[PDB]
């Protein structure tokens, strides 16, 4: 929201400077995004009045005869150019913002143009450029440099939060600076109205849409360009001056956050009817756009006999037809409070966001209408010399705000401050609140323009910001947390110790988007994503990852393409989405592997990834193992399910080659599990001092048999004193059955209280060999 | 391929139980805003005994069986990196750090001090010559005993509980009046555990601190502030927690024992 | 004395907006550009392991956890909540669509703003300082009145950094909590207690701390970048 320093200074005279202002506002809850200097006008540009405008035969240009002090001629192509207005004359020699080429005397078309009159774009005061600036013919003595009446200005780009809609009016902010102690100057709306009756009527057919609605009557209007200070102020605020009357509705809309529209009576007919639009009703809106209405759209219409026609779009924009122009002498003034949601709906329904729509959507003072009318009207009488009727057409009586209970002690208690009661009330009262009651709990009724003030806390936030957030001391609380909060951190911590262990084991951590390309559900042989986006960022991020590894693999690729890493080992922990949200952990290995760099050999591949895995659990104190399992995305044979201590979670294996190749990628090794991992609470156990019983043993079993069942059996029959069981070797083997293999098993035994008697050793050994292949 | 086969024998590391218990105790106090700092194992008779209200020829000096040292060219550093004098020894408890810290800093503050201490007793299953303790000190204006009581209570809750509670009995220590020994309620095993000692820092200790500070040119900082300190046996606790039976087990570098705590976290 | 706890990335419109004083058709619902979801058979769990209903979405901020926690627990308490959040804006170098935030909530009888101020101050000191200080400016949030945006003093780089928002928990939020609690059969626990909460951008901070320039760098799985933080600790 643009804030012209000098304009606001009109309501807050004792303002220090734009900088102190930015300061004061930041503290009140308004952040300045930018500050700017704006109306630089050379001595070259002066005020001139068009005495005559003669068009040049055979051309679309006019020769303008100007009174600039001494008479002078310029040639203009601008359409609004005509006798009877004041203009901005850039004399020859003037340097203008736009043209790096200096203004000069050019012979245009049989006529020598002494300089040129300017459009807002050219003078630099505005974006327009499609026509000359138009001034009251008598604004200044012909010749006086414009700068004299048009000084540069400073404009703050402010940020008005949705809770401060009253702030969309400069007067709204001025009421705050006032709360801080500044003097406040409310414009006095002087008005000389007449007793006469109003030449039209008002019918509010949809009161749900237009809760409060008023009409004013002004006639005997002399429509002309707005005085300079107003054109200045409006241009400064980012709006473009049209004519005194229109300009007034905009000025006031910016002053109080109350949009309003002046309708030429010529088009009203018998009266104004506020009603929903009839299906397929047409309206050529102000912007010159022809539009078709929807029946939900609240509209401002007129009627003649049995004719009902749309004049403008309620709260959003006025019709092109009824809009005020030079030839207007009487109008009806719309000043209302519309229903935000309808406006919102209607507004975004067509491609529109206007000064008015914006404010109506955010909220308008439910009782600002009538005072608003007195202001605009008074202004009208002054700038357009309007005759104003003393009566208004009013519709819908809105109810005032209620008293809010307020305890000064509570305020201090909540902020942790100690402001004296008196200081507090003084503040609320400065903000326009009524404070009744003797204490300790008071009856505080907020002004109606304050829609954000409903609860006692809203009231406290107030004493706070006015006194200043910086005035709240620093403290630290101390208390024994309620019991049920005791263990809380466990899970989080668990995950972190894990995350940490990995990076320490040698895994580079990675962060992957939680999105998924529905297409990969195919590319990677896996079921489809159970959750999809209604507003995907891209059709390639339209689903929610069901698996983590696809992403890792995908990362693998792009890395290869950017930098060429020989090997890579990494992991990632993230939330995948299936029936329920789940925390998964996957890791990917690739490359030559580990070993001597220079020295030839490497040791890598699947059994390397497993190596690490086993170590990791070894470190976590969890007993893990793998068993071959068929996995759609995993090359078989090299596929396997994972068994954390006693359980099935995730998988591990080599990436199925088919996919390996569908992607410019060589071989990759993976694994993906579900967290949290289960945990085995340690049961400490005394180790015995009596030396163990050592053994040499091998097993010959079919080439297909899985190491698993093997170890399993041997183990389950070893007996209760088997301290260790390892595998030092195996090979298929020439010296034995074509379809069987050999197994080097080192064995150890121990008895806690005493040493193991050989009687029990070569005895139990058999206990195994027996049911060993007895099976 | 046979996937059920063993992978590449990769080394799986572990951490010593004392380190584990240390870490846990620390994380706990860290949450109450305490900061962990360490002292030197070789101390001066001054910081170990003199600084703390402990006399030379009286019954107090006689509660701690000390290890005296000898040797030259050994440089002992003071709180400020200055050389200090005194008969060398092996810190008998961690308390000395109470002083080195207070000399080097300004209140208010909260610190906790883990540390290997040394005592000359005979090694049994509940007593050793080389063990660790954890010292705690909180100094500030307004500090009272209820704070020391609260502190300890939060510790019990954090270790066992909330069905657990704290026991404070008066006891004597030269460096704190009021002194106290404290026990914790172990709801599980169902018995009271004598954990350590604590009390309100003794005036003579604050005195010593400032006196040494001025000797070093620093202004007095502990006039008019209060404080409590405590100290507890770590092995005594690790044992109860991780279910170890012989305190001697800790310094017995046996792997079969050490590895038993691999996944403690 | 804060404890770390986590919430779900896929939330219900109820916990993300409704619970916190955020309206459907008003300007508030319009500060967060949301990602709406669809799909069936997806089970969303409530604070107590119950199934909840509401249009599914991707948590727009971590605040929802303020509610899941308060419903499941009893004051007084201190929690902090790290979490990956999702927003529909266009990705530039200081803004993303997938980022993380850290939420903080302290509820208890007697809690005041000075405590929130203290809290934040201890954070600055801990990050930069003690030659660093804190800046609290009033701002608006539906779930906290008084609301505030806060900046930290970076003595090194010499500039103010806008870190996050905070305020005193809104009455309507406490109300919502108890109301849902009774709906679940639990007794009201937040009548007569006070509290403050805050939330900050983690990437915005990591960037300033670890000296990273492009926020987009985080989700760009490039190793050459990732490895640069190997020994950060
Ligand atoms: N020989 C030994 N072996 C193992 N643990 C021992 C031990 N002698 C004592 N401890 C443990 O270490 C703890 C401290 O030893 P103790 O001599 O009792 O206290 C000595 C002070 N450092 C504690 C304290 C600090 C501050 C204020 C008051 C007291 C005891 O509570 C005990 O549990
Ligand atoms: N698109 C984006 N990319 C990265 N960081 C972003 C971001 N949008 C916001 N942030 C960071 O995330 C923080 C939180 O987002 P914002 O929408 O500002 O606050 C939202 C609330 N969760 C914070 C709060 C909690 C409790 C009480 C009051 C306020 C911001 O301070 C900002 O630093
Ligand atoms: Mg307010």
């Amino acid at each position: 929201m643009r804030v012209p320093f000098s304009w606001l200074k009109a309501y807050v005279p004792e303002l220090e400077s734009p900088e102190v202002l930015e300061e004061r506002l930041a503290g009140l809850g308004f952040e300045t995004d930018r500050i700017e200097r704006v109306f630089p006008i050379p001595r070259g540009v002066v005020f001139a009045r068009v005495l005559e405008a003669h068009p040049i035969p055979g051309t679309r240009l006019k020769r303008l005869v100007l009174d600039a002090g001494r008479t002078v001629e310029v040639v203009s192509g601008a359409e609004n150019a005509r006798k009877g207005i004041g203009v901005a004359l850039a004399l020859p020699g003037t340097e203008l913002p736009g043209l790096g080429q200096k203004v000069g005397e050019r012979v245009i078309q049989g006529v020598r143009s002494f300089g040129m009159a300017l459009s807002p774009r050219e003078l630099g005061v505005g974006e327009y450029g499609g026509g000359l600036l138009e001034f009251p013919e008598d604004a200044l003595p012909p010749g006086t440099p414009l700068s004299e009446a048009w000084p540069e200005e400073v404009v703050l780009d402010l940020e008005v939060t949705p809770n401060r809609p009253d702030a969309l009016g400069l007067l709204g902010l001025a009421r705050d600076l006032h709360a801080l102690g500044y003097a406040l100057v409310e414009p006095e709306a002087a008005l000389k109205a007449e007793a006469l009756p109003l030449p039209f009527a008002l019918k509010v057919e949809d009161p749900e849409g237009a809760p409060h609605f008023t009409l004013g009557y002004a006639f005997g209007l002399r429509v002309a360009p707005s005085p300079l200070w107003m054109q200045r102020a409006l241009f400064a605020a980012g709006m473009r001056p049209i004519n005194n009357v229109v300009d007034v509705t905009n000025y006031v809309m910016l002053e109080r956050a109350q949009p309003m529209h002046a309708f030429d009576l010529r088009f009203v007919g018998e009266g104004i009817a506020v009603r929903r639009a009839r299906e397929g009703e047409r309206l050529k809106t102000l912007d010159g756009v022809e539009r078709t209405l929807h029946p939900e759209d609240l509209v401002i219409a007129g009627w003649r006999g049995e004719e009902s026609f749309p004049l403008g779009l309620a709260g959003v924009m006025g019709g092109a037809e009824s809009e005020v122009r030079e030839d207007t002498e009487a109008i009806a003034l719309e000043v209302a409070c519309f229903d935000p949601v309808s406006i919102r709906k209607t507004a975004r329904r067509h491609g529109l966001r206007t000064e008015a729509s914006h404010r109506f959507e955010r909220g308008v003072d439910p009782l600002g209408q009538v005072p608003a009318q007195r202001r605009a009207l008074s202004l009208l009488q002054a700038l357009a010399g309007a005759r104003v009727a003393e009566a208004l057409l009013e519709a819908g009586s809105p109810k005032p705000p209620e008293a809010i209970p307020f305890r000064p002690e509570y305020a201090n208690r909540l902020l942790g401050t100690s402001y004296p009661e008196a200081e507090q009330i003084a503040i609320l009262k400065r903000l326009g609140c009524r404070v009744e009651g003797e204490g300790p709990t008071y009856r505080v009724t907020p002004p109606s323009h304050r829609l954000d003030l409903r609860l006692e806390e809203d009231l406290v936030e107030e004493v706070a910001r006015i006194q200043g957030y910086e005035t709240i001391p620093l403290a630290l609380p101390a208390f024994f947390p309620a019991p049920d909060n005791r263990g809380v951190e466990a899970p989080y911590r668990k995950e972190q110790r894990l995350r940490e262990v990995l990076s320490g084991l040698g895994f580079q951590e990675v962060y992957t988007y939680s999105f998924m390309d529905p297409e990969d559900a195919r590319r990677f042989r896996l079921d489809p994503p159970r959750l999809l986006l209604l507003n995907p960022l891209a059709p390639e991020k339209a689903a929610l990852r069901t698996h983590l590894f696809p992403g890792l693999v995908r990362v693998l690729k792009e890395n290869l393409d950017l930098d060429r890493p020989e090997r890579a080992l990494l992991f990632e922990v993230g939330r995948v989405f299936r029936e329920r949200e789940e925390t998964h952990l996957a890791g990917l290995l690739f490359g030559e592997g580990v070993g001597l760099p220079w020295a030839k050999e490497r040791l890598s591949g699947y059994f390397l990834l497993k190596g690490y895995l086993e170590a990791l659990f070894a470190r976590l104190g969890l007993a893990f193992r793998v068993e071959a399992q068929a996995f759609p995305f995993l090359h078989p044979g090299v596929s396997g399910r994972v068994l954390v201590e006693g359980e099935e979670v995730g998988f591990l294996g080599a990436l199925h080659p088919e996919i390996a190749q569908e992607l410019e990628l060589p071989p990759v090794h993976l694994f993906e599990l579900r967290l949290p991992l289960p945990d085995k609470p340690l049961a400490f156990q005394d180790p015995s001092r009596h030396p163990a019983a050592f053994r040499d043993l091998a097993v010959v079993v079919p080439a297909p048999t899985p190491y698993g069942e093997v170890e399993a059996l041997v183990r389950e029959a070893a007996g209760p004193y088997l301290e260790s069981l390892a595998l030092f070797d195996l090979y298929q083997g020439p010296p034995l059955p074509e379809g069987h293999k050999s197994l080097a098993f080192h064995l150890r035994f121990r008895h806690p209280k005493r040493t193991l008697r050989d009687e029990e050793v070569e005895e139990a050994v058999s206990r195994v060999a027996e049911a060993l292949r007895a099976r | 391929v046979d996937v059920s086969l063993p992978g590449a024998s990769l080394f799986s590391g572990g951490l010593h139980p004392i380190t584990l218990m240390e870490r846990e105790l620390v994380e706990i106090f860290r949450a109450l805003g305490y900061q962990a700092v360490e002292g030197p194992e070789v101390e001066s008779e001054f910081f170990n005994f003199d600084a703390l209200n402990i006399p030379e020829h009286h019954p107090a000096r006689d509660m701690w069986d000390t290890f005296w040292l000898t040797g030259e060219g050994f440089r002992l550093e003071g709180p400020l990196g200055e050389e200090v004098e005194g008969r060398l020894l092996l810190r008998t408890h961690t308390s000395p750090m109470q002083v080195r810290y207070m000399v080097a800093h300004t209140p208010p503050f909260r610190i906790v001090v883990p540390g290997r201490v040394f005592r000359f007793e005979q090694t049994d299953a509940t007593h050793e010559a080389v063990f660790h303790q954890l010292e705690g000190l909180v100094v500030g204006e307004g500090i009272a005993m209820a704070h020391l009581k609260g502190a300890i209570y939060e510790l019990a809750q954090a270790l066992f509980g909330p069905d657990s509670k704290v026991r404070f009995q008066p006891v004597y220590f030269p460096f704190v009046e009021p002194g106290a020994q404290f026990a914790v309620w172990w709801p599980e095993g169902g018995k009271w555990l004598e954990l350590g000692g604590a009390g309100m820092v003794h005036p003579k200790v604050f005195q010593a601190v400032d006196a040494y500070r001025e000797r070093l040119g620093l202004p007095p900082a502990y006039r008019g502030v209060t404080g409590f300190a405590f100290g507890l046996g770590v092995e005594r606790l690790a044992m109860l927690r991780y279910g170890i039976p012989d305190i001697r087990y800790f310094f017995g570098g046996r792997l079969k024992f050490l590895e038993q705590f691999k996944g403690v976290l």
